[PDB]
Order: structure tokens, then sequence, then C-alpha cells
RNA sequence: AUUAAUAGGGACGGUCGGGGGCAUCAGUAUUCAAUUGUCAGAGGUGAAAUUCUUGGAUUUAUUGAAGACUAACUACUGCGAAAGCAUUUGCCAAGGACGUUUUCAUUAAUCAAGAACGAAAAACUAUGCCGACUAGGGAUCGGGUGGUGUUUUUUUAAUGACCCACUCGGCACCUUACGAGGAGUAUGGUCGCAAGGCUGAAACUUAAAGGAAUUGACGGAA
């Protein structure tokens, strides 16, 4: 009765990618973007876009029949900052508030071993 | 207070404005509490010395 | 460093912080 | 960019209709971990369509899943360990997997690493007794004694080189003294790290010794015998 | 369930023990438990069976991370404020000569810290410079701006050019007559 | 056939080092290629725009490949004459210091001319008297001398780490005895800047249009 799916959240500094997925990581059960749910291009990372994108993926999750989430938070990382997005946080908020049983939270953002920067 | 501030910086390594040997530091303490006018930059007697 | 407004703002940068905790003009 | 200020590119010009309805054309299968661990039952997976039993085999045996070891073992502590698994066999809404790999987690790494001390890394690449080719990354940390008043306990060059050597020795020796099944049940209690402590006790004081990574290189040829004898012939209902 | 840890050094451990009521007060106010292990030399943050905010437990992880990197408790509650953000910027991966590296981060910090403090005012964040790491905490717009600035600063443009850019930008956006213009007619 | 200088070279014993050349093994990240996934934007900016994106962009999984770098550990530092110097294991060859009732026998030193070594947009607030230099203290790094217990272990494998006293040499830091024209003003001179009248427009009082001017103007009755 505890059916588990996962949620990859690429929370950038210019969009909030929310993406529920099967447990293996190939079947993309749903996907919405901040720039697909907010009106203008100016606010394509705001917590309003987070709440809306979260409600869309929540509707889709209760459409398919998943009962629990493993949320993986990811930032842009590597060359740019290692910091997540406010859309990321509010998305996790509104997903828990629409009521996906909070299975397991983890962050995996791409961290460089040694970055490709010009040692001038 | 300046010495304890300098020690906490150099123990948990921070950089700081390098000043000459005479004067003290310049902190938010001295800027807010306005202590320069009633103490000064440095010991003027030792400065002339 | 020849500018007039710039360096005055630069040395007042701690005073405005101290008496603030921006209206810098 | 759902708004009206957006100008016109190529963009959303010609688009087919949502008719396919993927999750009413899809199917739900269940996967099963080996029997060496405790909790065998784990997760679910989506089959695209039963027009291919070829397709069921293709997707559901090319799969690679990844669980956390608390989810796998029922550990009351969330025991900071991710296990990769690679599935190859299905028996009737119930897939049978094998083992693929195992990494630590990034938060635990940034928890381990400190400031006034020394981190040691090592890597080995062995062939197992059941013909698997594996690569193991192990890490270690120096510590200070209680009597010490010095605020750092570094190790010198002969120390670090001898340390990496002896841990490489115990790594290759133990992985070639055991199979992959007993190797997995040997990495379950982390008794290899306790062995490394009570073996390199005569070199240098250590506080945190860990195997960071386990990666596969080459897989042997699949045996239904081995996989099934690990996991611990069916008849139907006469449709008229 | 959800739990995280972070190591610290001892000279901060004194400060930790002297202030430790305040962190556990704010965090059980957010229903976040925190504890402290001395021989481990570590802090721990965990949730309980009543916690209802994943954003705030990620925030508490950021709290112990910042407090390990030795920022005081006013800045700690400023990051546990909701719409703020920590951000770490490394500079050690830019330049070749060590002495040029030293003089360049001194050019950053400036005489009487003045360049740093003007930057902090104009972005409403807080900066702190530690050798090869520079920590910053504040709102996201200021953080993006300071990231661009410090990367060009350990490149070879000057922070004074950037400070003039910042004040001109903030004024030109303050006057609510222009939102279409690319403003490069005004920036040099 | 004098010594062997707290002069110099040399050997040996244990060491030390992100010192050097040669391959070698590996971490991730990025870029491209290919495989599958759901189908509607992605990028960047203050907001924009260029660009990519029904031949399925971005994104999730899989490998694959190339070309750079070896983070967190990383600094109160080590090593090199300087620039420089950070994964692994070998191979080769140098070098400092320690310690020796070891070797020679003053072979040392300051260097102008000559030679070797030096990635080669760079820089932009930094500055402390100086010394043929007296004492010092806490820290480190490297070696030896001794004690002491831990930690260790024990017929078997490298007799290592820590406490403290002593002892040499470094990098640093901290207190100390001592000594060798800028300004502004004025300008009857000199060289330059040069000033305005509606515009057409001048030999023509000269058209349209243009801005300026903007409540058009002209008479009666109370």
């Amino acid at each position: 009765s505890q059916v588990f799916g996962v949620a990859r959240i690429y929370a950038s500094f210019n969009d909030t990618f929310v993406h529920v997925t099967d447990l293996s990581g190939k079947e993309t059960i749903a996907r919405v973007t901040g720039g697909m749910k907010v009106k203008a291009d100016r606010d394509e990372s705001s917590p309003y876009a987070a709440m809306l994108a979260a409600q869309d993926v929540a509707a889709k999750c209760k459409e398919v029949g998943i009962t629990a989430v493993h949320v993986k938070i990811r930032a842009t990382g590597g060359t740019r900052t290692k910091t997540p997005g406010p859309g990321g946080q509010a998305a996790l908020r509104a997903l828990a508030r629409s009521g996906l049983r909070i299975g397991r939270i983890e962050d995996v953002t791409p961290v460089p071993s040694d970055s490709t920067r010009k040692k001038g | 207070r300046i010495k304890k501030y300098e020690q906490e910086a150099a123990e948990g390594g921070i950089v700081l404005s390098k000043v000459k040997k005479g004067q003290f530091r310049k902190i938010e303490s001295t800027y807010k509490k306005d202590i320069e006018r009633r103490i000064g930059g440095s010991i003027k007697a030792r400065d002339k010395e | 460093q020849n500018d007039l407004e710039l360096q005055q703002f630069l040395r007042e940068s701690h005073l405005l912080s101290a008496f603030n905790n921006i209206v810098y003009q | 960019a759902v708004g009206k200020n957006k100008r016109l590119s190529k963009g959303k010009k010609g688009q087919k209709k949502r008719v396919v309805d993927p999750f009413t054309r899809k199917e739900w299968f269940d996967i099963k971990a080996p029997s060496t661990f405790e909790n065998r039952n784990v997760g679910k997976t989506l089959v695209n369509k039963s027009t291919g039993l070829k397709s069921a085999s293709d997707a559901l045996k090319g799969r690679v899943v990844e669980v956390c070891l608390a989810d796998l073992q029922g550990s009351e502590d969330h025991s900071f360990r991710k296990i990769k698994l690679r599935v190859d066999e299905v028996q009737g809404k119930n897939l049978l997997t094998n083992f693929h790999g195992m990494d630590f987690t990034t938060d635990k790494l940034r928890s381990m690493v400190r400031k006034w001390q020394t981190l040691i890394e090592a890597n080995v690449t062995v062939k197992t007794s059941d013909d698997y080719v594996l690569r193991i990354f192990a890490i270690a940390f120096t510590r200070k004694q209680a009597n010490q008043v010095k605020r750092h306990s570094y190790a010198q060059s002969s120390h670090i080189r001898a340390i990496r050597k002896v841990i490489s020795e115990i790594l290759t020796k133990e992985v070639q003294g055991s199979t992959l099944a007993q190797l997995t049940s040997k990495l379950i209690p982390e008794v290899i790290n306790k062995e490394i402590e009570n073996a390199t006790k005569d070199i240098f004081p250590l506080q945190n010794i860990h195997v960071r990574k386990v990666k596969l290189l080459k897989q042997p040829k699949f045996d239904v015998g081995a996989l099934m004898a690990l996991h611990g012939e069916e008849k139907g209902k006469k449709v008229t | 369930e959800s739990s995280f840890m972070t190591l610290f050094p001892k000279y901060r451990e004194s400060y930790l023990k002297t202030i430790w009521n305040d962190v556990t007060r704010a965090l059980d106010k957010h229903n976040i438990a925190c504890v402290l292990d001395l021989v481990e030399g570590s802090m721990t943050v965990k949730t309980t069976r009543k916690t209802y905010d994943p954003a705030i437990i990620l925030k508490a992880r950021d709290l112990i991370k910042l407090l390990a990197r030795s920022v005081p408790f006013p800045q700690a509650v400023k990051i546990l404020q909701d719409d703020m953000a920590c951000d770490v910027i490394k500079i050690g991966n830019f330049v070749t000569n060590k002495e040029r590296f030293v003089k360049r981060r001194q050019r950053l910090v400036g005489p009487n810290g003045n360049t740093l403090k003007a930057l902090e005012l104009l972005t409403k964040c807080y900066i702190l410079v530690q050798g090869n790491t520079v920590s910053a905490m504040g709102p996201f717009k200021g953080l993006k701006e300071v990231r661009r600035v410090v990367e060009d600063c350990m490149k070879n443009i000057h922070p004074i050019y950037h400070i003039k850019e910042l004040m001109i930008k903030r004024e030109l956006a303050k006057r609510p007559e222009l939102a279409n213009e690319d403003w490069s007619r005004f920036l040099p």
C-alpha cells in the first residue's frame, strides 16, 4: 500500500524544474517548468510558480496512484553556485501540503572534483 | 576588545584591512559608540617618541 | 578614485551601516 | 512563459493530440531484492505496453534501481548508504535483481571531512571469485590521542604510503577470499573497516575509516541457477 | 528520520557553549531538535514526529553549516529567516601567482573594509572572506550580483567599477520610466 | 709526516620533503555521440534580446568517447636560487638538516665582465627606520639524546603514534639591551575661444512650410 515514487527537483536560479519519476529513474510520470506555469518570463522561479507547479504534479501523482515520495533536491552546481532555489523550497512545501507522504528527502547537486577553469 | 576581535579573526581565519602600527582598528563598535573623538587615533606621546 | 560622490560614499560606508542597523544619498 | 507578452518563434506551431494516455496504456510490475538482505520486497516499475514481452524483457532487465540501505535493511538509524542494483530476471509480476553498486552520500562526506587533520584515499580494481570485476574506493582519517596537546595530528609520507598499502592489501585479499554474495553480507556490518582498524593499529591512530565507493566494471554471463539459488515451474488456469 | 551533522573547531566551541540556548530555542520553535557532542566535536540537527516543514529542516542544516563556518548568531537568524540564502564562492581556482592572489583579495576587502561594506549595503547581504572561501548570506538578487562581482574581482576588473555599476543600476531602475532600455547607453 | 677552527669539502646511518624527469592507475565535472522516457518551452538578463527547441529542446536513466583540472582535506605552512611546486603506484637521478672518538688539510669569501635558469595583458592603497644586533617567550616544521607511562603487542613481522625535559637548523610572529613647492588670487601683455539679431533671404522686404505665439479677431445693448 506504500507505493513509492521519486521527485527530481532541479531548483535553479532561473527556473524551478519539478519532475516526479518512477523508482528506477526512466519513466517520467510528470514534469512542469516555472516558465511553463507562470505568465511572464520575469518570475519564472518564484514560490508562486513553485506552488502552481506543485499543484500540477500533485494532481498528476494522485492521477497515477503513487503514495510516497523520495525527493532529490538538485542545484545547478559545478561551475555555478551550489545553492538551491526558493522555488525549490516552496515546491517541497506545497507538495507536502497537497499531501504526498514525506518519504525521504535528500540533495544531490553536481559537485566538481576539479572545475574546468582557466588557470591564467 | 580590539585584541579579542583580532584573535577571533586570526583563529577562525578572516582577512582584514591592514593598518599602520600606530592606530587601533576601526570597528562597528567605535563607529556606533563614537569613541574616536574622546580617545583618539593613537598614543600621540608614543607617536612623537 | 578621482570621483567625488564615490569616495565619500566609500568612507561613509561603515557610518551608514552603523547608524542604519539604503538612504545613502 | 504561458503569457501574452511572448512573441512568435517557430515554437508551438503543429502538435499532435494527446490520445495515447500513457498510464492507462502502461502496466505495473514489482521488483525484488536478493535474499541476502532482510527486507526483500521493494518498489514498483512501469512497463510501457504488453505488445512486447520482448519489451518487458528489454526495459525491465536493462533497468538499474537505487535504494537507500535503511529502506533495504530496516536499519533504525537512517544508515547513510545507497545501493545500486541491476535487475535481469522477472518471474510473474515479480522481478529478480542482482547487485550493481554502492556509494556513500554527499552529506555524509562533507560531514566526515575536517580542517586540522589528514584525509587518506585509496582505490583497488580486483576480479572476484565469481568472475566479477569490481573497483573499491576506501577513505580514512587520522585522529589525535587524548594525551596530546598539539591541535593537529598529521601523518608523514612514509606513514600515508604504508597506510594506503596495507589497506589495499586487506581489500584485495578479502575480496579474493570471499564471493560476491558473502562480500555483500560482509559489507552489511562494516566489519572490514573494524578489521582495517585492528590491523593498521600498529601504524597510526585513526578515527573514521570508510569504503566510499563500489563500482562494477564487467559482468559475467547470467546464470538462472546462481540468481535463483540466491533468491530462494508455474501452472495456469485452463482458459476455455 | 531526517538528521544531519557538522563538525566544528574548538575556538568556536567556546562560543557555541555560551550561546547554545538560543539555537535550540529558535529551532524547537520551528520543531527542530538540536544537540551537541564534544568529543565528536560536532553539532546535530534532527526532526521529530511533529515537524511539518522540509524547507525549514534544510534551513537548519544550513544553520549548523554557517555556524561551523563561524558567522555569529544575528547572521544565523538572518539565514533562518525565510526568503534569505547562504551561498559559498571559491576564488582559489583562478590565478597563478600566490602573491597576486593575496594582493587581489586585499583589493577586494579594501581599505577599512570599505569596498566590502559598500557592497554589503548595496546588496543587503553579508560577506565574509576566508582565504579560499567567501561566504555570503542574503536575498537572491544580491547573491547573484555579488557572485558576478567577486568572480570578476578575482579576475581583474575593479570592485570600484562594480560599485559604480551597482549604484547607477539601482537608481536607473528606481526611476520608474524605463523598463525596455538595455541601459548600456549609461553604463561605461 | 703539529692540529683539524661551534672555517670549508667528503663518506657513512637513519630520515625528511604538494623538490625534478618518465610512464603508469583513478576521481568527478564539462562537451559530444548513441539508447529509452513524458511532451511544451529552454537560455540569459534588472527587464530584454541573439540562440536552441515536433526530425521531440531542456530534463531524468544508460553507457560510450575526447580535451583540460585534481576540490572538500589547504595552512600558524613544507620544498626549490627565482618563476614555481598538490590523485595512485613503480623507475631513474638529484638536495637539506640531523648523528658519527669518520676523511682531507685551509682547500674559505665579496664579486664587477661571461653564462644558466624566468608561465611572461601587467598594475590600481599598500610603508615597517637601518644595522658589523644584546637578551628573550610562546608557536610550528625536520632530526637526534633521555625519562616516563599510556596507546601498542604476544616465536613473529617493519619496535610505530602520544607526554615531557634536553639538543641543533629553518619559516614566521611577538617584546627588548646596543650601535653608524603645495595652495589660491589678480591680470588692460602674448596666443587662442569668440558674441547675436525668427528660419526661407539674396543682387529681390519675396512664396510654401516650420517652430516659437497659442482663450481667434472685430462691433453693439445693459
